[PDB]
């Protein structure tokens, strides 16, 4: 085993987390998780290999055929990966959340044999155990962890970050029967620790990521374009994703900063259009680049050696879903600065989203187009704009989607909580202190055909209004 | 420039007479809108000074009462015993907020002097008695809301929910 | 006797160290399995053992069932924040064991190596043991008469020899580890902590969503909190030989196959290790 | 009852003598035991002024003050403005509770009217910039802890602790 | 149709006179009304040639500049320096849109030429410094819209959001 | 670029004259940061002397020595039998590895002659009595960091981890 590449990234305002949804825990510190860069590379690796196999074939193959494909690099239950992900980080030493001291003994008092809420809430500076029952409290404590005013305000002008708080914040609290106090005690600092943790965001996170490979699994059918196909999706990764959570919506976006490499045999042309993002010039250029890497997969004097196999597996349109890049609806804008774009990102994928109340401007429409692409949606007619066959006003025809009749899609898309924003936005920098919004719409399987560049007048419309 | 007035609701019978805005100018603050009671205040770390229901000034962070916001100055002939101060009119800490606020308002408080007599013993007493739920509909809303049992059917909530909605703690002196 | 168990908690928060961590798992997995029915009016009407504290919280009113179910997941985190923070080394004695074995072995006129190497991120030994897999799914090698998570000697003997016979071929590895007709000239102890940081455990969390999935329409996270080995915590282990030779092999092996994985992911920079110290005791 | 008088420390260096009273008795509920402070009340829904600031009331439990509170009375050329009654001392909003008061005190504290004519718009302000840390131990504690450079020969300690647990909302005006 | 043209707001001091007829008639379609500015029509691939103030037509869909709509006449001695056209109600962009529109449209922009010697390059202007945007509402936000002050109370809202939505590029020459 | 010095870490009185700029810049590799020693570079198949004491080639791969890495020269009077060389910053085993190396380095170890007279019978020899500790330190970590008995006064525990931390294979011949 030796090193193949080294790429120094850097992440924009990452929200990682383990075991407790934050970043940070009285254990440990973890701001990248060489877990998730692996799960998110495989799953970038699936994406693009699809977006080729139907540029080139028109056909689609399921996840598990795929990664199954990949073994060779990727691993299985049945094969030990090949590729060895590594995470190195400043301030790699003992770094936990240590809450020294809270004073509560008086809220406690407040909550005598009562059934009352308990909410928390960062008030200038000064946070309140806002008691539900009519009662307010400025709370005083002591912890390493140094909150600034600009994170305190990024979370609160953030109507998504101030949203995914709603669960950090606030515990129901029955003393009806009777408490002690040493219990209570410990009740709230659980609340303040899930409270404070949520703030440890930082920015500007730099890790260099290594990359080992074993030399045992050398080029046995196609071991070597398979890890040339898999560096290249491990680019795209980089380039249109990003770690942590809510990466559909610019945070933990990522930026390349040097990719020094040690074996030019695999990786000369990974390490080619790496560097070519070094430092970008301006927007439509940095378009040009992510559209000659789009389609050096599909295009160029190599695309692919290993299809010809019989391993893979169709999808079977009435049963799954699959995502795959579209190569042209990729509009680019520069922003100037950061945190005020993330905060206007929920104008842009709200219903009542005054940045879609202009772009859209209909009830119902509006709907359905963030019902079909911006993730899973709360729904409470709309499924007339998402037929499969009938009245194609705006082409938003899900696949098996059939009126007043559940089946599999319909399902999906109006109640499966877990399904990920075909709507997404990335941030990415040069070093050289300029930036450019990414946004962008993976192709899902289940969109019957869609008018293409109608959706693309949407999408910039979106992207020059965004900011 | 422009004023508000805070109206006590403790359970005493002492509602019709201590002001005289039973209009305001042309407005109410609080205001139910069939979905319940909206945009009631809360004073904390006052208790109440139960005879001439007024507030009086405690230290403990805990110590809450319930009332409602009106625009006036109460009788005509007061305001020689008041607490009155003007205010971004955002440090109201309200509850049910279904309405708007003018962005600034004077606040007059019903004012008692602490009166330091002995130690003191506050007593939370959520409100009850519902004779005390029919006259706080006679003496209290059926004049201060001239929109009450006159334009909803819905005062059987307004009636009972507020069991719930107000509430006060008692010194017992 | 039930009091045993529903008293286990503050056993493990109060005996800190000086329990028997396998069994007290053991039996407040039966509290972790039985949840609903420790907390119907079943919490031994106590005031530190953290059972009542989930009785205080609500968290839903339209299911009991919910309520119990995401207790007992706040509940599951809380025991291995319980073992992670209480349970810490105190490793005298193991040096006091690897001290008189090495004393031993000198009687034996062996030639010790006294290997300590230091962990650098979370290690995962012995994942499919049992220790906290009634609870976690998870485990650690965990020896229940030290005491202690430990390292066998089985898995480092397996490493070296992936690695010697990698780079001396697959003969001067049956030259030195033996085969089916030779026993090896190289014996392993198993590896104990002898001194950490500031923790020996250490909660961690793993959440597939794709691993054996057809496509997104079935994708959903399933996260699975365990325990890890903390950083910067120190095993130590002993390598004895008789014959000369093979002190060469091992003393370069030594350094190099640390840098890479002694344990379970590797492959995603888990069980990475860092040579803290060698030392080579000849006898004759 | 022993009577006990409420002093802030903000950044502001003017109370020197209004405190009279060493002690009158043997008894500070402050301590300080090369830790920093212990028994440390706080008040809410009270603003501060600049003016030697008395504690101007407001409707707000943000509106927060911290200071301590010492035996005697105040030299009786005040306290007829203040606010003034008494409780069972339990109700005391006291941060880092070392101590166990003996349930009942009088309590004295700079209280101003709430200025009829002006917004009581606050903003928060901590105890820091070194160049006045430096004296406002000067202001408020050396004339109450004689001991202070005898004992706590040590700065920083005792200094970087009034910082981290003492602030207040302000008024700024 | 009912008439208009358009104009920019830069931090620019070229933004005295560049129209005649301001209301021509009773409506407007950038109305106001608590929110701000509403229906901002945007315009993109072109940038702004501030001194000398026009807009320069770049072709480069990064670059932007987001003025108002006026109902009107630019001195009615144009079509030398401006660019005329009526639109099918939707080819329009706008910011926070209102509602339906007049099917009928007729904009003048105030535009320059190119004089292509120098190696022109665009840059990013933000609203800033709310002193000049002061002097914006009191020079292009008073006489425009003095219904402002008349029927809403909010001239802060205007500022802020005047602050935060309108950007645009320029030239640097 | 950024060359660098590794200074071993012998028991004999070789660390008086070796180097001219003992200074570097602003990032040394060997740290001392309130955590004890980092990034310690261990090197294999040597063996320092103390008679003139420096590395002899060797090939038993149990041979080992360990030492700090600085910034700096072999003193300009060497180099003509020294070891320069460069390595790609991932091929450097480093003990106690805090953060990254730069991507690319210049490492001066002293690199004596193979001595071809004598014969080689390296010793295993470590660090102790306390005294032969405390003199190098005050030798080394005093004078290449800045931040020895000015940064750090718990020093000690970097006293009683060098003892154990740094060891090599010597010959005494």
């Amino acid at each position: 085993e030796e090193l193949l590449m080294s790429l120094k990234l850097k992440a924009l305002y990452p929200l990682t987390g383990g075991y407790n949804r934050h970043s940070i825990n009285p254990f440990y510190e973890e701001l990248v998780r060489p877990t998730e860069i692996k799960g998110l590379w495989r799953w970038w690796n699936r994406v693009l290999f699809n977006t080729l196999a139907y540029s080139t074939k028109g056909k689609l193959y399921t996840y598990e055929s795929i990664d199954r494909l990949f073994e060779d690099v990727f691993g299985s239950e049945n094969k030990k990966s090949a590729v060895r992900l590594e995470v190195i980080t400043d301030e790699g030493n003992d770094n936990r959340f240590e809450l020294s001291y809270v004073e509560l003994d008086k809220v406690i008092d407040c909550l005598r044999n009562y059934k009352r809420k308990v909410s928390l809430d960062f008030i200038d500076n000064t946070l309140i155990a806002e008691i539900e029952g009519s009662t307010k409290i400025p709370i005083s404590f002591k912890s390493n962890l140094d909150i600034d005013k600009i994170i305190k305000d990024l979370v609160h002008n953030n109507k998504l970050l101030s949203f995914e708080l709603l669960g950090f914040k606030s515990v129901e609290i029955d003393a009806t029967k009777i408490s002690d106090k040493k219990i209570l005690k410990e009740i709230l600092r659980d609340l303040i620790t899930n409270y404070l943790e949520y703030f440890n965001i930082k920015q500007e996170v730099t890790f260099t990521l290594n990359i080992y490979l074993d030399k045992s699994r050398e080029h046995k059918q196609n071991f070597e374009d398979k890890l040339k196909f898999a560096l290249y999706s491990l680019l795209v990764f980089i380039l249109l994703g990003g770690i942590g959570r809510k990466t559909s919506r610019g945070f933990g976006s990522l930026s390349i900063i040097d990719v020094k490499c040690y074996d030019n045999s695999i990786c000369k042309k990974i390490e080619d259009l790496a560097k070519n993002f070094l430092k970008i010039s301006s927007g439509n250029e940095l378009k040009s680049k992510i559209e000659s890497i789009l389609d050096c997969i599909k295009n160029s004097c190599i695309d692919t050696l290993y299809i010809e196999n019989n391993i893979l597996s169709e999808i079977d349109p009435k049963k799954n879903v699959v995502y795959f890049i579209n190569s042209d609806l990729f509009e680019v804008k520069r922003i100037n600065d950061k945190e005020k774009v993330l905060a206007n990102i929920y104008k842009a994928v709200s219903s009542e989203g005054c940045c879609i109340k202009s772009i859209i401007t209909d009830k119902y429409v509006r709907k359905s187009f963030l019902i079909a692409f911006g993730g899973y949606r709360k729904v409470e007619f709309i499924k007339n704009y998402l037929c499969e066959t009938c009245e194609t006003v705006s082409s938003f025809n899900i696949v098996d989607f059939l009126l007043s009749e559940g089946s599999f899609m319909s399902d999906y898309i109006l109640q499966y909580e877990h399904r990920n924003s075909l709507l997404r936005f990335k941030l990415i920098s040069d070093n050289s202190n300029n930036s450019y919004l990414i946004g962008y719409i993976l192709h899902s399987s289940y969109f019957k055909k869609i008018d293409i560049k109608y959706v693309r007048c949407i999408l910039e419309k979106l992207t020059y209004c965004v900011i | 420039s422009t004023q508000r007035e805070y109206v006590f609701i403790p359970i005493t019978n002492s509602i019709t007479i201590d002001v005289k805005i039973t209009i305001g100018g042309s407005d109410h603050i609080t205001n139910i809108d069939e979905r319940g009671i909206h945009n009631v205040l809360v004073i904390t770390g006052y208790a109440v000074d139960e005879k001439n229901g007024r507030l009086v000034p405690t230290l403990d962070p805990c110590d809450y009462v319930k009332g409602i916001l009106v625009a006036g100055t109460p009788q005509q002939a007061q305001s020689n015993d008041f607490l009155t101060l003007k205010l971004p009119a955002n440090k109201l800490y309200l509850i049910r907020k279904k309405g708007n606020i003018s962005d600034d308002l004077k606040i007059y408080i019903p004012y008692s002097s602490p009166d330091a007599r002995n130690s003191m013993k506050t007593k939370p007493v959520s409100i009850s008695d519902d004779t005390i739920v029919n006259n706080i509909i006679k003496e209290v809303f059926d004049k201060i809301y001239n929109i009450t049992q006159k334009e909803k059917v819905k005062i059987e909530k307004v009636k009972e929910d507020i069991k719930e909605l107000f509430s006060y703690y008692a010194l017992e002196q | 006797a039930i009091d045993f168990l529903v008293n286990i908690l503050e056993l493990i928060k109060e005996k800190q160290c000086n329990i028997n961590l396998f069994s007290a798992i053991s039996l407040t997995s039966i509290v972790y399995n039985n949840f609903g029915e420790f907390l119907s009016n079943n919490q031994s009407y106590s005031t530190n053992n953290p059972l009542l504290k989930y009785h205080i919280i609500i968290l839903n009113d339209k299911n009991k069932t919910k309520d119990v179910e995401e207790k007992r997941n706040i509940f599951k985190r809380e025991v291995a924040e319980l073992i992670s923070r209480n349970f810490k080394l105190d490793g005298e004695k193991v040096r006091n064991y690897f001290d008189s074995l090495k004393e031993v072995l000198k009687s034996l006129k062996y030639t010790i190596v006294d290997v300590e190497i230091t962990t650098r991120t979370r290690a995962l030994i012995g994942v499919s043991t049992s220790l906290g897999k009634l609870i976690f799914g998870s485990g650690i090698s965990f020896d229940p008469y030290m005491n202690l998570p430990y390292i066998p000697a089985s898995e480092i003997k397996g490493i070296v020899r992936s690695y010697i016979e990698g780079k001396l071929g697959e003969q001067e590895a049956e030259e030195i580890f033996g085969n089916e007709e030779r026993e090896g000239n190289v014996n392993f102890t198993d590896a104990y902590p002898t001194r950490s940081k500031d923790f020996l455990f250490v909660p961690d969390v793993i959440t597939p969503h794709y691993n054996g999935k057809k496509s997104e329409a079935d994708a959903e996270p399933r996260p699975v909190i365990h325990l890890t080995i903390a950083p910067k915590v120190t095993f130590r282990f002993l390598i004895y030989y008789k014959r000369e030779d093979v002190g060469k092999p091992i003393c370069d092996s030594m350094p190099i196959i640390l840098i890479r994985g002694l344990g379970a992911r590797s492959s995603v920079g888990y069980s990475l290790f860092e040579l803290r110290k060698i030392e080579v005791i000849k006898a004759a």
